[PDB]
């Protein structure tokens, strides 16, 4: 919701297909795309640099190889930041083998090194890729970068990656893949880094004829497929346009989003849809729910889009989607934002479109690349190619503010309340004082700006009604208004106010509101030019003025209210299950009425309280209208949610009970117990001396998800050949097991593997690898059954389980268990034939088990309960 | 029934409370001292209270039906709906469709000229004598017309360069003709055997790219009829091409970035815009083309059967046709085109705006009973038996005075539906009672409304300077309560609620207890944002199609539907829009169980008790088996290999489906003693 629309840039550079495809070099620079900027004998385009310094686009010097023709290069186009390169391209060079020419595709490389070439320049000779076009859409990675083919083979596709010189591989998708063909596989590319290994991603708008988006990962000596999924329509072309982006900062990219601008139900606005990275292969889905749209048929959304960025400071990266098709073939733009982890926000918050006093341009919004922060004012910047020229936009410093409400005299005394009519109107005295500072600052740094700002500020006392309460002296008005200089550090000014003596309603405290923006936005150079406030803008902030309420000729008004609450039912606590958190709170009063009573609690982070609107029907219970409002208060964790009973009366003794719940993120910070608490008093305030505060501590656990398979390469071996009683054909037990939770956990994994059988052993010198991964240390333990008669028990199930033969425990102890990490490993042992006629039967069976463990206080398994942490293997020994 | 009170200053806004909201005009019920709004109730609590019946004012919504003499319109009647509609309240108006006949064809065969299409084009090339008399039986003198095509001329679709663009034909080179995409060679005619002459002329030519681009032909064709002409009642187009289709978006390969416009331009019965233009997008044709009232049918090979079929479900009046890849049986194709192509009575609207909402009903002949849903899709009607839709038109607000169409998909008979903002309510004027609301003020079915500076029950009381002892009495709502809960100052027994210029804050209500801000949450957003529902007094009005405490459960409908539209596939209910997967199935639709181990065993006594007849050992098998089906087909994903009863490893995948332990299997036809 900051992007200038009115102090930009423009480049206006007429030369045919201009400003068609651009992308942000280097921070100091950004490079256009004209490949229809006709050159020579139906030859390339060409590109231009633009500096902001001075508004002008310079061409950029080329070695253009006669070898290439007509490759009108510029249209595909893609950049690093890693060493800062570019990479431009030709996509539809011409080779003429004689009978028929085809379509190769020439990139160059540039940058402050060695202008390289590659495809690389090995000018591909004539006779599966004669008109692949490679280069059509290009993305860089860590390890090389990497262009995309179309026509490889039957219009399969697929894409190129170069190493560090090494010689370089490409990714069809096999031939055994029957499917696949026509449909551009590699239209558009993308990368997905992540804590781990890289990931790309290709667009296929036609498979099929509908459009499939397909992931690739590229394990050691393996590069095969991750998941993919269909489109949602037929010519829908779902596989358009695709951006891997950030929802947070934690660079391991969360999410991608996918183009489709020609698809519809009803209104043919466009479509982009979000789809997060799921690790775990085989499943995959793009519909982490939603997919950003318009009103607005025939719109083309979703024709390209960009990774932005944090732009409004909150921590919460924000994409930018272009849509030249939208109003009267206008062009379009449209900002959207993330929300935790997998997510966007549906209701965009901007919509720059061609109607910005864009004198002039058909369709703008084409292509669009941003991030960088290119003008060296220093946030960010965005870059949108139109047809015949280009606009950057930049991001307008969003900063907010906090404020602090108090009134020096806490209460009314009395004195100037009910007055009387010999002499005058001694007009009580009250002050009131408001303080502001701006403390979200990270992006905007230190120094100038981030510091100065004026500001409007207009006070207003009991605003609602037509019946002022009061007045401020500087101006006698029932409100006033002035400009002062905020900062980094808070501005305190205290304003007189008057009460006549006289008044009717003193039940009702006076209300103070501020209307509050940033008047003026001249701050030193123009190296700012306009801030403003986010979208959570409470710019109405009230603080309310109690008074002595009359309880009597005397009787001295004695505040005395106690406070207890519960928590009805729940147990053990742990974050995933129980997310919302239902508290009954109590309460007396055996003390004089209070009257604006409030009851405000502390809480950690991990939650806020959210309004119960219960009807339907309950209780012996709550009724009740109450006002609440959260806020930070400690040193660094918790923080205070106070709720005033809004609108009535607590009289006498009376005992009154509500229902307060409070949302538990999943991901709550917190010590491994959490305490809360309970401030009540009257609206009168706390007149006196030790609070009545209640307070309980609660252990907390926390959710997790851990499974255990069997792996299919388990030793069921039985046949008839059992001349003598041998011993070496050991059996092979993997187990595999990995967490789906969202927390490094410690773990330990058990096993049950038998041997012993009455002196007569069953498998001999058993161990357990494991492969793929450091050596760890496992224990060992021998234990015997309970005893029973074994010859009938087996008698029943043909089954060996460690209940009958003396078995033997594997205590695998685990370090940290990451999540996602799939650590598997095996165990192996000679298997001996004698203890077979020990129990006088064939095509016996021997069981082991497994069974992971964790300690059961932090931690816990969450759906109710999973026995998925419980494999098992069955063996057989069938000889006759 | 059902009505929360809004600021209700009058009768009308007391309208604005709801479906189940009346007002009573009946004076004198307002008692001692009792709020005006008290007037605004259920019918029933005012019949409870004394208010008379006819005294209770209740706008109604209904529906005008001016018929026309004849000929006016056919068989889409009534043609004029002048409804009367009151926000919340549905109007229903019934539409009789029947059928007649067939009225003048008029066909243009859309043929995709490649030199996969050589048989096709000489065993069709002139069998247009039997296209009449296939005609002659229904519709009478009809028109013929034929229109060639294949791809773009310039490349990657077909080399542009150089002589085997003279030459295409690969091989034969019979003398093809050059590389082209839409060469309309027949106008529409009454002749037949001219027609025919005019078409074996030509013959094929050629291009690389495998699928075909005759969706630029499409747009071009109905166009520009200044150049083609069109008969004014029928126009039938028939796709045939045994290839694929490329839509916009794939133009970008062939250095072209200008979208389509829509119009045709031609200048000799031959494109040459194409080159400079990229191709129509999927969904720019069941507009532009069911708006020329156009109608293609799908007949290719039936390895581009399936992928027309989808494309069926979208675009309207299209049918699907398997046919071999002679052509051949090429007119069987219209004795199925008439079949369900007469049988597709369709019924939607031009693009309403936001402010309102529309549904239909059906009542198809062969039986089906549907209620509640857009369209009209009934398969099952053809010549001269009438049919039911009950047009339900609905508004959320007191919208301005507008009109609209309903008109049938593939037909020029459009229905002027007026539309009539329903919401003022006639009693009175000032002429009676000058005398009550002390002359500063007018009535209106019984209370006053009072000028700008005076205010009350009966204009006694004016906006600077008024309270009383006891006149506070039904000025709090209890006993025990503050006077007008606070937030409004008391005038005449009742509050006056203050303001705030906050957005959205609205305080109201005779103590003056209710807010539009202090509700439930929801994505941030009050109640769900103005888009999913409002707020009320604590709880959410959810707009249509939204339910929940706070529109929680956004949508009752259900995402959670896959292709097989069976509700999240194995198990999980579909609690707003999601799937609540038994087990560890997972998302979105529960299908793949990562983490179950994969039961083969159990299962092999079984597999030896279908394929192979070893022995159904328990008891017998397709009760002890309930794994039921075992296709004669190459399915998979699920590959599993174990032993028999006794030695041999016998193979077998084993593909799930649904619900519990069905499943589909194909066990090897081999064994490994
Ligand atoms: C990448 O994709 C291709 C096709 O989708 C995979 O299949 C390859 O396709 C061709 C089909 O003609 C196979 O035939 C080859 O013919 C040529 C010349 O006639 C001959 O020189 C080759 O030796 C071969 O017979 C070809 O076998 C096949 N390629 C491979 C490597 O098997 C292809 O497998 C995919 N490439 C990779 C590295 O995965
Ligand atoms: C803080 O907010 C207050 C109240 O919203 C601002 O005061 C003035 O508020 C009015 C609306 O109550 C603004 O709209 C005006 O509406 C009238 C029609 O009723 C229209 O004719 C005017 O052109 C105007 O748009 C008004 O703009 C606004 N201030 C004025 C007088 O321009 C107030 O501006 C805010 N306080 C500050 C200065 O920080
Ligand atoms: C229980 O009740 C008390 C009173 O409401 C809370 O203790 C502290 O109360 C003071 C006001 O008496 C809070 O305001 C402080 O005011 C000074 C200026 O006088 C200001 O400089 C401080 O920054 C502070 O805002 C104070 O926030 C609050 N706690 C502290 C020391 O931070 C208390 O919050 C209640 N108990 C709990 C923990 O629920
Ligand atoms: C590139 O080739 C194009 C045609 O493919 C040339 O455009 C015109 O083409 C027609 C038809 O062959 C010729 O008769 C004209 O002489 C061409 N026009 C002009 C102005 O020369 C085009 O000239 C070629 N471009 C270049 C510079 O080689
Ligand atoms: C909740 C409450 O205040 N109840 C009161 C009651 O105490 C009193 O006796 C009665 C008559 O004055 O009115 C009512
Ligand atoms: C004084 O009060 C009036 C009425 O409240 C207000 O409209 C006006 O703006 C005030 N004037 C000044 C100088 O603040
Ligand atoms: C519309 O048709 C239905 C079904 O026959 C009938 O019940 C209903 O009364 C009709 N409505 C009108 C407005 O005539
Ligand atoms: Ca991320
Ligand atoms: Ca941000
Ligand atoms: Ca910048
Ligand atoms: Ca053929």
């Amino acid at each position: 919701f900051n992007l200038d629309t009115e102090e930009l840039t423009a480049f206006r550079v007429d030369s045919a297909g201009f400003g068609d495809s651009v992308v942000q070099y280097a921070n100091s620079w950004v490079v256009v795309g004209a490949p229809q900027k006709i050159t020579a004998a139906n030859q390339t385009g060409g590109l231009y640099q633009c500096g902001y310094s001075t508004g002008a686009c310079e061409p950029i010097g080329l070695q253009v190889p006669p070898e290439a023709v007509n490759m009108s290069l510029g249209l595909s186009l893609a950049s690093t930041t890693s060493p800062s390169q570019l990479l431009a391209c030709g996509p539809t060079v011409h080779h003429e083998c004689g009978r028929n020419m085809y379509l190769t595709g020439l990139c160059f490389l540039l940058g402050p090194t060695q202008l390289t070439q590659r495809l690389p320049v090995s000018r591909q000779e004539c006779p599966e890729l004669e008109m692949a076009q490679e280069g059509f859409s290009a993305v860089f990675t860590p390890d090389g970068p990497v262009l995309g083919a179309v026509g490889s083979f039957t219009w399969s596709g697929g894409a190129f990656l170069y190493p560090p010189n090494m010689s370089p591989t490409f990714i069809n998708m096999s031939q055994e893949n029957v499917d696949m063909r026509d449909s551009y596989l590699g239209y558009s590319t993308e990368l997905a880094l992540w804590k781990g290994v890289q990931s790309l991603v290709l667009g296929a708008p036609r498979y099929q004829h509908t459009g499939k988006a397909v992931i690739f990962t590229q394990v050691s000596r393996q590069w095969r497929m991750k998941a993919e999924v269909t489109g949602t329509q037929i010519g829908s072309y779902f596989g358009a346009s695709l951006c891997s982006v950030d929802v947070d900062s934690d660079g391991s990219t969360d999410l991608v989003l996918i183009g489709a601008p020609h698809y519809y139900e009803q209104t043919r606005g466009g479509q982009v849809s979000v789809c997060p990275l799921p690790r775990g292969w085989r499943r995959w889905w793009c519909d982490a729910v939603l997919y950003g749209e318009q009103g607005h048929p025939w719109g083309r959304f979703g024709a390209a889009l960009t990774v932005l960025g944090d732009v409004n400071g909150d921590k919460l990266t924000d994409v930018v989607i272009g849509a030249p098709g939208e109003e009267e073939n206008r062009g379009a733009v449209y900002l959207f934002h993330g929300v935790l982890g997998p997510s966007i926000s549906p209701s965009h918050s901007q919509r720059i479109a061609g109607s910005q006093l864009s004198s002039r341009l058909q369709y703008f919004g084409q292509a669009l690349s941003g991030g960088q922060d290119l003008t060296q004012d220093g946030l960010v910047d965005l870059a949108v190619g139109a047809r015949g020229q280009v606009l950057l936009l930049r991001t307008r410093p969003v900063l907010w503010v906090g404020v602090s409400m108090q009134f020096i005299p806490a209460e009314i005394p009395r004195s100037a309340f009910e007055c009387r009519e010999q002499v005058v109107s001694e007009q009580t005295l009250v002050q009131s004082n408001i303080c502001l500072y701006i403390d979200k600052r990270s992006k905007n740094l230190l120094g100038s700006r981030d510091l100065q700002s004026s500001v409007t500020l207009d006070l207003a006392l009991d605003p609602g009604r037509l019946s002022p309460r009061a007045t401020f002296q500087e101006t006698k008005n029932r409100s006033l208004s002035r400009v002062r200089v905020l900062g980094l550090k808070a501005h305190c000014e205290n304003f007189n106010l008057l009460l006549p003596s006289c008044v009717e309603d003193s039940v009702t405290p006076i209300t103070l509101r501020l209307n509050f923006t940033l008047v003026g936005k001249p701050l030193l150079a123009f190296r700012n030019l306009r801030p403003m406030l986010a979208a959570d803008a409470q710019r109405y902030f009230t603080a309310s003025l109690p008074f002595e309420k009359n309880c009597g000729a005397d009787h001295i008004c004695q505040d005395n209210l106690g406070i207890s609450f519960s928590f009805p039912g729940l147990k053990s606590l742990l974050v995933g299950s129980n997310l919302e958190l239902n508290a009954e709170v109590m309460v007396w009063n055996d003390g004089e009425d209070s009257y604006g009573t409030t009851i405000t609690f502390s809480h950690p982070a991990g939650l806020s309280y959210r309004y119960v609107a219960e009807g339907q029907k309950q209780g012996q219970l709550r009724s009740l209208h109450l006002t609440c409002d959260s806020a930070p208060v400690g040193s660094q964790g918790t923080w205070s949610t106070s709720c005033r009973i809004n609108h009535l009366i607590f009289r006498g003794g009376a005992q009154i009970t509500f229902l307060a719940t409070f949302d538990v993120s999943p991901k709550a910070v917190l010590g491994d117990r959490l305490l809360l608490t309970a401030n009540v008093s009257s609206e009168n305030n706390t007149p006196r001396t030790s609070k009545t505060t209640f307070q309980l501590e609660l252990p907390v656990k926390y959710a997790v998800y851990t499974v255990v398979s069997s792996h299919e390469q388990f030793t069921k071996y039985l046949n008839f050949s059992e001349s003598e009683e041998k011993e070496s054909h050991v059996a092979m037990h993997r187990y595999q097991v990995n967490n789906l939770g969202q927390r490094d956990l410690p773990v330990s994994i058990n096993f049950w593997v038998p041997v012993e059988l009455n002196q007569e052993a069953v498998w001999m010198d058993v161990e357990v690898s494991h492969p793929q991964n450091p050596s760890l240390r496992c224990s060992s333990e021998k234990i015997a059954p309970p005893a029973s008669d074994f010859l009938a028990h087996i008698q029943k199930n043909p089954v060996l389980d460690c209940s009958i033969a003396g078995c033997l425990r594997f205590r695998c102890d685990v370090p940290s268990f990451s999540v996602q990490e799939e650590l598997d490993f095996t165990l192996k042992g000679n298997l001996s034939f004698g203890w077979v006629r020990q129990i006088l039967q064939k095509k016996v069976s021997v069981v082991s088990v497994a069974e992971i463990t964790f300690d059961t206080s932090v931690y816990s398994q969450l759906p109710g309960q999973e026995a998925f942490m419980r494999a098992q293997t069955t063996t057989v020994l069938e000889k006759y | 029934q059902e009505c929360t009170k809004f600021k209700v200053s009058s009768c009308r806004e007391c309208i604005e409370s709801g479906p189940g909201c009346t007002w009573c005009q009946k004076l004198n019920f307002t008692g001692p001292g009792d709020p005006d709004s008290i007037r605004c109730d259920t019918r029933p609590q005012l019949l409870m209270r004394g208010c008379a019946a006819d005294d209770i004012m209740d706008p109604t919504s209904l529906a005008e039906t001016q018929e026309d003499h004849n000929g006016g319109q056919k068989q889409l009647s009534p043609q004029k709906v002048t409804l009367y509609l009151r926000p919340g309240q549905a109007a229903a108006f019934n539409v009789t469709f029947r059928r007649a006949k067939g009225y003048p064809i008029d066909l243009y065969y859309l043929m995709d000229l490649s030199y996969s299409m050589l048989d096709d084009l000489r065993n069709v090339k002139k069998l247009g004598g039997d296209l009449l008399r296939a005609l002659n039986e229904i519709t009478e003198s009809g028109r013929i017309g034929f229109g060639s095509f294949v791809d773009k001329t310039v490349l990657p679709f077909v080399n542009t360069h150089p002589d085997k663009l003279r030459n295409p034909c690969p091989n034969k080179e019979k003398e093809c003709q050059p590389p082209f995409a839409f060469r309309h060679v027949l106008k529409l005619t009454n002749n037949s055997n001219q027609f025919q002459t005019e078409v074996g002329k030509q013959l094929i030519s050629g291009n690389l790219d495998a699928p075909e681009g005759g969706l630029d032909a499409m747009m071009q064709v109905a166009a520009c009829p200044e150049e083609i002409g069109w008969r004014n009642v029928t126009r039938l187009l028939v796709f045939a091409t045994d290839d694929g289709f490329h839509f916009a978006g794939d133009g970008k390969l062939g250095a072209i970035l200008t979208p389509n416009d829509g119009r045709c331009h031609l200048e000799d019965n031959l494109y040459k815009r194409s080159n400079e233009f990229d191709y129509p997008s999927v969904g720019q044709l069941a507009h532009k083309l069911a708006e020329n009232n156009i109608q293609p049918i799908f007949a290719v090979t039936s390895r581009m059967v399936k992928t027309y079929e989808k494309l069926t479900e979208i675009i309207p009046k299209s049918a699907v046709g398997e046919l071999s890849e002679d052509s051949s049986n090429v007119v069987q194709l219209i004795k199925n085109a008439y079949n369900k192509l007469s049988s597709r009575v369709f019924l939607d609207h031009n693009a309403l705006p936001d402010t309102l909402k529309v549904t239909y009903d059906s009542f198809c002949s062969n039986g089906v009973t549907h209620r509640n849903q857009p369209r009209g899709d009934c398969d099952g009607v053809q010549i001269n038996v009438p049919i039911t839709f009950q047009v339900k038109v609905t508004a959320t607000e007191c919208i301005q005075e507008q009109s609209f169409v309903i008109r049938a998909l593939g037909f020029t008979d459009i229905v002027t539906v007026q539309v009539l903002p329903q919401c003022e309510c006639r009693c009175r004027d000032q002429s009676r009672d000058r005398s009550l609301c002390h002359g500063k003020g007018f009535l209106e079915c019984g209370i006053c409304r009072c000028d700008t500076g005076y205010i009350g029950k009966n204009c006694e009381c004016q906006t600077q300077g008024r309270s009383s002892q006891e006149l506070e009495g039904s000025c709090r709502k209890d006993n025990n309560s503050i006077i007008c809960s606070g937030l409004g100052d008391c005038v005449c027994g009742q509050c006056l609620c203050h303001t705030s210029d906050v957005p959205g804050k609205l305080i109201y209500g005779q103590y003056c207890e209710c807010d539009t801000i202090n509700c439930e949450r929801y994505n941030g957003q009050v109640c769900g944002g103005p888009g999913r529902g409002l707020c009320f007094c604590g709880k959410c009005r959810c707009h249509p199609g939204f339910e929940g405490s706070a529109c929680q459960c956004e949508r009752t409908t259900e995402g959670c539907l896959n292709p097989r539209r069976v509700e999240c596939s194995g198990r999980g209910r579909c609690r707003c829009n999601v799937c609540e997967c038994h087990s560890g199935y997972q998302l979105p639709l529960c299908q793949e169980c990562p983490g179950c181990p994969s039961p083969c065993g159990k299962y092999i006594s079984c597999a030896e008790c279908l394929k192979f007849e070893k022995g159904p050992f328990g008891k017998n098998c397709s009760a002890a088996c309930p794994g039921l089906q075992l296709s004669n087909n190459p399915v998979k994903g699920r590959t599993c290999k174990e032993r028999d009863s006794e030695g041999c490893w016998v193979a077998y995948t084993l593909e799930q489906q649904d619900g519990m332990d069905r499943y589909l299997i194909y066990v090897d036809e081999s064994r490994e003693c």
